[PDB]
């Protein structure tokens, strides 16, 4: 009948359809797959010669921090040398012709920040330098052997002290006289 | 009635034929699909063979670069003592003169 050729053709176009839909999705899922994969590869490589370029900015900067660090390394070890030449000149300056002038210097300094004091303490072969200004003033001179390229100020008895000391005067200047330094010979 | 046995036939052969056609539909796509997944498993392989020489490359560029330096700060080094000598004498005068009174 009509009915059953009209069922036969709905069952065949039925089939027909579930096929050729299956085959255009095999097809689209391939496609798909294909753009998937080139689009991957591509992007992947731009992401990794971005990360090749930071990796060699990263080890550069620490060349450059290497660089720095041998120019801060060599400038200490100058500075050093500067400074261990400075000590052996003022321990040699004793012998020198003007010591007494050196050590007079020291004891005015020490007596102008100790204005009160009654006495000067100096190494018992710098206390003839200080005779003449000691008697001036009317200040009392004392030895004491364990003092050395300094001068020493008391006031009341003992009550009070000053030091003035060219070793201590070297060692507390140091921090801002090696930027003198460094500017006089670099920068 | 043969007509009993005969429509007996005839639903066999429609199942029979639902299921052929379900089992083709099937296997296409599974097929794609299996494809598809043997594509991208081996653009991934590309890509992870691509970052293992982008490492190799790395470590290799960012020793001699280090190495390269270190020879540049050794020179620096050197440059920085010999410019310091010239001026030497003038910089223990220096120190003499602010410290001395
Ligand atoms: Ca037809
Ligand atoms: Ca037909
Ligand atoms: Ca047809
Ligand atoms: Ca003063
Ligand atoms: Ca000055």
């Amino acid at each position: 009948s009509k009915l059953e050729a009209i069922l036969s053709q709905e069952v065949e176009a039925e089939i027909q359809a579930l096929l050729q839909e299956a085959e255009a999705k095999a097809e689209a899922v391939k496609r798909e797959a294909e753009e998937k994969a080139k689009a991957l590869l591509q992007a992947r490589e731009r992401a990794l010669e971005a990360q090749y370029r930071a990796a060699l900015r990263r080890a550069e900067s620490a060349g450059e921090l290497l660089v720095a660090t041998a120019r801060t390394q060599a400038r200490g070890e100058v500075l050093e040398e500067v400074r261990r030449r400075v000590r052996e000149a003022l321990e040699a300056l004793p012998q020198k012709p003007e010591w007494p002038e050196v050590v007079r210097k020291l004891a005015l300094e020490a007596l102008e920040a100790l204005p009160g004091a009654k006495a000067l303490v100096a190494n018992p072969e710098d206390l003839p330098h200080l005779e003449a200004l000691a008697r001036e003033r009317g200040v009392e001179l004392q030895a004491e052997p364990a003092l050395r390229l300094g001068v020493r100020a008391v006031g009341a008895e003992g009550k009070t002290q000053v030091e003035n000391s060219l070793l201590a005067r070297l060692d507390r200047a140091w921090d801002a006289l090696s930027s003198k330094v460094a500017q006089a010979l670099w920068g | 009635l043969g007509l009993i046995k005969s429509l007996a036939e005839k639903e066999k052969q429609l199942l029979e034929r639902l299921e052929a056609a379900k089992k083709e539909a099937e296997e296409r796509v599974k097929r794609a699909e299996a494809e598809a997944k043997a594509l991208l498993e081996e653009a991934e392989a590309k890509a992870k063979a691509l970052e293992a020489q982008y490492r190799e490359r790395e470590r290799a560029e960012t020793e001699a670069l280090l190495a390269r330096y270190r020879e540049r700060a050794e020179a620096e080094a050197k440059a920085v003592r010999e410019k310091a000598m010239a001026r030497l004498d003038e910089a223990v005068a220096l120190v003499l003169k602010e410290v001395l009174p």
